[PDB]
């Protein structure tokens, strides 16, 4: 339902076939789900709307908490301990959204496997490929930084691959 | 349960600060004060470590039944 959004949990258009029997003799899969709903659905759905309508009668709200963007690790002096703490902090929270987007991205690819059944290897590439991307843009990021990772040690590791990415552009313009 | 045991995080954050510029400022001290005392065991010119001298009120300045002293 409308209980999260279906932009970032997309879904093919869920087409089922329709039933066309051959046969006249009855099917005991409708019997018995008929049965099922008679004897389960109903009062659950009863007890549901009873237990919705006692909520309706007190609402009350929470909210999603916002957060500033205060300067990062690259722009405090080299022994200023307020702007090192707030950078630290500002960077651990990037970090933790940053692994809930690799999680989200990583059940997208679940979805799509077990949805596609026989066809898997085939009708999930476009899941396969963003996960690639998110998985490589994590691992340049975070990855081999350790127990003991800090805001600056990622910036040292960027700033190496960018001096090593630097390099490399220079040797073959100079082809 | 965070209502009646617990606060908001702007006051532990705020208080992470202060310790922290504490902290760091008792670092920098501690560090200019070895540098300080160095430098005043080396030199002498400071007010630390200044062994006692000969006190020239004890000389006397009168004639010594000999001109020359
Ligand atoms: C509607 C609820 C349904 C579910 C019920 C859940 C049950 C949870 C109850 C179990 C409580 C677990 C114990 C944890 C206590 C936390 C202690 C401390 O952290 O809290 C203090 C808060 O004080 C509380 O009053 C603590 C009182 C709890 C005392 C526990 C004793 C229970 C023992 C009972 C044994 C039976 C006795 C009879 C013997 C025969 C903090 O002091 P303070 O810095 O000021 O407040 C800061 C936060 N403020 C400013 C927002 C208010």
């Amino acid at each position: 339902p409308d209980s999260w959004d279906k932009d970032v949990y997309p879904e093919p258009p869920r087409r089922t076939p329709a039933p066309a029997p051959q046969t006249s003799l009855p099917n005991p899969v409708t019997y018995l789900t008929k049965i099922f709903d008679l004897l389960v659905d109903r009062p659950v759905t009863l007890a549901r709307e009873f237990i919705e309508q006692q909520h309706a009668k007190n609402r009350y709200y929470y909210y999603h908490r916002e957060f500033r963007r205060v300067p990062d690790i690259t722009e405090c002096e080299e022994k200023d301990i307020l702007c090192m703490f707030e950078a630290e902090m500002q960077w651990r929270r990037d970090y933790k959204v940053d692994q809930e987007i690799v999680n989200i991205i990583q059940e997208r690819l679940k979805a799509c496997q077990q949805r596609e059944g026989e066809s898997y290897r085939q009708n999930c590439a476009k899941e396969l490929e963003q996960f690639t991307q998110v998985s490589k843009a994590f691992q340049d990021r975070y990855s081999d930084l350790g127990a003991h990772y800090s805001a600056r040690k990622c910036l040292a590791k960027q700033k190496q691959r960018m001096l090593a990415e630097r390099k490399a552009a220079k040797e073959a313009a100079a082809a | 349960i965070a209502r009646t045991f617990y606060d908001g995080p702007e006051k532990n954050y705020e208080k992470t600060m202060a310790i922290l510029q504490i902290e760091a400022e008792k670092a920098e001290l501690r560090l200019k004060e070895l540098e300080v005392r160095r430098l005043m065991r080396a030199r002498g010119d400071g007010p630390w470590y200044q062994y006692p001298t000969i006190d020239k009120a004890l000389i006397d300045h009168s004639p010594k039944t000999t001109p020359d002293n």
